[PDB]
RNA sequence: GGUCUUGUAGCUCAGUCGGUAGAGCAACGGUCUGAAGAACCGUGUGUCGGCAGUUCGAUUCUGCCCGAGACCA
RNA sequence: CUACCCUUGGUUGUGUGCUGUUCUAAUUGGUAACUGUUAUCCAGUUUCAAGACAGUGUUAGGUGGGCAGUUUGACUGGGG
RNA sequence: GGACUGUUUAACUAAAACACAACUCUAUGCCAAACCGUAAGGUGAUGUAUAUGGGGUGACACCUGCCCAGUGCUGGAAGGU
RNA sequence: UGGACCUAAGCUGAGGCUGAAAAGCGUAGGCGAUGGACAACAGGUUAAUAUUCCUGUACUUACAGUUAGACUGAUGGAGUG
RNA sequence: AUGAGCAGGUUGAAGGUUGAGUAACAUCAACUGGAGGACCGAACCGACUCUCGUUGAAACGAUAGCGGAUGACUUGUGAUU
RNA sequence: CCUGAGUAGCUCGGAAAACGUUAUUUUGAGUGAAUCUGCCCAGACCAUUGGGUAAGCCUAAAUACUAAUUAGUGACCGAUA
């Protein structure tokens, strides 16, 4: 049971503070942004210390959000698609994007990138945002035939 | 085309007819062609556990089921060459040995409109709307017949794929997705607009009238002798045996179990495409 | 098994007494929730979960 | 686990600033037609289903026993 | 005018129950791809049709001799 | 009456019973209906409504006439609970 | 010839999915002739044998060295089988 | 699932066949060919009918037909419920 | 300040309890504290008061008989036993 909405606001009463309301297995309990803290004994010891950890996490998340924006704006996603001079044979899943994310040396879960099935042809582009205050943009360069 | 069967017997008669199978199917002198061969094991209506599951079905010879590729997606951008129209011992439809020019062969359904030799392309591409071809429904306007079409992503061509089957296109929904197809048997579905389409009714439109005549043809065709409910064992059957055979009771005759099937809605609604249904001959979805 | 893969706990076999007050037995199977769970060192495997044990795990920060 | 309800003539019905009975048909009499179906009017039927509250005149405004009606454990 | 008793119509809403929806970040899946592995029963990630409706676990039901434990009274100038 | 040729009570019952046949009614849009085990899965079957299962007779031929008060089903709009 | 080999029906079975205890399904594999494939046909022999032992006729993978000879080739593809 | 008998005589079909013919038709004949839950009849099987036994040679068989005997025929082995 | 935390109370149906489930405990499911006059119990529960501080337990002894060994015993049998 998460108790800290760390560094992010999930569009509800949970705010950047040690407070959150139960929302079940959703973006409020499956996303690692809401970091779980020891609940067996959370009165004075872990409480304020985790609040300070949350403040420091806010600051380092601004820093790492800038860093990751630069990273994914310099080394970006690349993919190829099969064409016959204007003949749609496309198929897109987020699996490959997650695989590339893991290949970048960090175990990024299935939460940064998510999209539906798409069927297209030619040159296109898809961008997925990552942050709420210093948000980054993805560049998925697709190579047609 | 059909052909009469004169038994020339001294006792009994036969008005039975059989499709010639020489102008609609190749290699009448059937020798197993060892290019795409698959041995078939069977239990005689029994199951993997071993006990029977389908009564009144057995006593059939061996079959060599051709490797049918319902997806039509293995090899794209090269049109296939229909080598022959082959028999299918498991289906009423006639299989088609196509061979793409890249160096591979497969088996498909060739509907009425094309025969051996036609160059058919496989793709999600806006290719020509011809029998044997496969293309998404988005390129086909309303008022066309469609067959050999699936419901689920890469689930294999399952629905409406027999002789004389068709799917009338009647536009799409108000949401712009789930195109409405009027399938066979007077049912209607909300087919995905992205699914492929093998247009054209399956060949052999004359496969509608036939007289079995002799039991061997019937027993080898799956349907084994069907026993009437009159004059059975009074055990395991609540109407058999006894002097003065009893007329059948139990209004809307049930199957010989605790279940009912006569007239009652016995549809299954727990699948991955049950939200794409329109009409099932009695109600909605 | 009918017992979920996280708790191999035997279902409670008790009685079901109807208007006849009979001695017929009744099974009480452990709860089965195939909710997702996160594991460390790569894989992110998912197993079945019982709600009574789910309360304990969730209030012990199992996510 | 059953709490929803109407009865008024031979059948059928409703009840205004709570104030007030009724055909139609079968059919009693009459009318139409050298003859007449069909049809047309007037004879007729009611403790307003029966019991108890309501108020300027409750059977009408209300509640109750005997059958009723449309997603039921 | 100051308060109470009712009364019938209704905006913003609520004490009362009615539901419908945008998404998947759950769940169903003899849906599939990658991998294990060149593993039919398979597992991890996934998307997909729905979508927290519903399923699951529990309780609660019903249709339902298909089957059980069984019941299938007695007196009766033999018994029904 | 059964179409016929045929099959079941090996060891007193072989047929007007049963059985191919046709007439056919019913369920199923697939993960099918039906079914084996509880469960995976699987036959059905990867068959796709022109396929399978179940109902009734019965070849070949006329049709199957009259009728829903209720039940089973389908369709209906408003409930008590 | 069965196996040394191969599978059909079918089974075991690392796992694994699924199931109170027990195990079901079932994969990697391998087992499983009633079959397929690799390699002996007649005469003679004893009180008990024959294509088997010998005679004559002879096969197979050809074995290690060896000369000679020569681009052989499965882990991959196709055909007979 | 893997392998087995149908000797012999037979229906001798459908498919097509060639010319004649005819304004074009129409129409005529015949044979390649071998189809059957095909025929008579042996291998093989059946107890359908009558007799025997009714404590037989027989815990089911003997005889006479008939029937399958070129398929709903007659089987061996291994295995599945 | 510590003396056990989905833990003690209950609770949708059962069981261990004399009790076939009414005090205690119970979960397959929903829940839920105290750091001890609190909390559990006082056959609903409590006031004085009284029972105890559980939610981890270690523990040969009284709870079996010979599973290999030892020893003797016999209103034990008498080959239908």
């Amino acid at each position: 049971m998460k108790v800290i909405l760390k560094q992010d606001v999930s569009n509800l009463g949970k705010r950047f503070d040690v407070v959150d309301v139960k929302d079940g297995y959703a973006i409020h309990f499956l996303f690692p942004k809401k970091l779980a803290a020891p609940l067996t004994k959370k009165s004075l010891q872990d409480r304020d210390l985790f609040l300070k950890k949350q403040q420091e996490h806010y600051e380092i998340n601004k820093a790492l959000s800038h860093k990751l924006k630069e990273v994914i704006e310099q080394t970006e996603l690349h993919f190829s698609l099969k064409e016959h001079n204007g003949r749609p044979y496309g198929s897109i899943i987020t699996k490959q994007i997650i695989n590339q994310a893991h290949t970048k040396g960090m175990a990024l879960q299935k939460f940064m990138f998510k999209d539906n099935v798409r069927l297209g042809f030619g040159d296109h582009e898809i961008t997925l945002h990552i942050f709420e205050d210093t948000t980054a943009v993805l560049k998925v360069k697709v190579t047609p035939d | 085309p059909i052909k009469k069967i004169i038994s020339r017997s001294n006792s009994g008669i036969h008005h039975s007819t059989v499709i010639d199978y020489k102008k609609l199917l190749t290699t009448n002198k059937n020798k197993p062609e060892k290019s795409l061969l698959v041995t078939l094991k069977k239990h005689g209506g029994r199951n993997n556990q071993g006990k029977i599951t389908v009564r009144h079905q057995g006593g059939r010879n061996k079959r060599k089921y051709r490797i049918i590729d319902f997806k039509r997606t293995h090899y794209d951008n090269i049109e296939a060459t229909v080598k022959s129209i082959e028999y299918d011992p498991n289906r009423s439809c006639f299989v088609s040995l196509i061979t793409y020019a890249n160096g591979a062969k497969s088996y498909i359904i060739s509907p009425d409109g094309i025969k051996v030799g036609d160059k058919i392309l496989a793709s999600e591409h806006p290719i020509d709307i011809k029998p044997g071809f496969s293309m998404p429904l988005a390129f086909i306007p309303e008022g066309t017949q469609v067959h050999n079409i699936e419901l689920h992503p890469k689930g294999g061509g399952q629905i409406a794929r027999s002789a004389g089957s068709y799917a009338r296109i009647l536009g799409q929904d108000e949401t712009g997705k789930y195109v409405i197809l009027q399938l066979l048997s007077g049912e209607t579905r909300k087919f995905l607009k992205e699914c492929r389409a093998t247009v054209g009714v399956v060949s052999n439109l004359d496969h509608n009238l036939v007289v079995i005549g002799k039991a061997g043809r019937n027993r080898h065709r799956g349907i084994r002798p069907t026993v009437r409910g009159s004059a059975m064992n009074p055990n395991d059957h609540p109407h058999g045996g006894g002097e003065g055979r009893s007329p059948v009771g139990r209004d809307a005759p049930r199957t010989p179990w605790g279940k009912r099937h006569m007239g009652v809605k016995t549809r299954n609604m727990k699948k991955a495409s049950t939200n794409l249904i329109i009409r099932n001959r009695k109600g909605e979805q | 098994a009918k017992k979920d893969q996280l708790t191999l706990r035997g279902p409670l076999y008790g009685n079901n007494r109807s208007h006849s007050k009979t001695i017929t037995r009744r099974k009480w199977n452990v709860n089965l929730q195939p909710c997702k769970v996160k594991t460390a060192d790569g894989k992110t495997t998912r197993i079945l979960v019982s709600t009574r044990t789910l309360r304990t795990l969730k209030k012990h920060n199992r996510l």
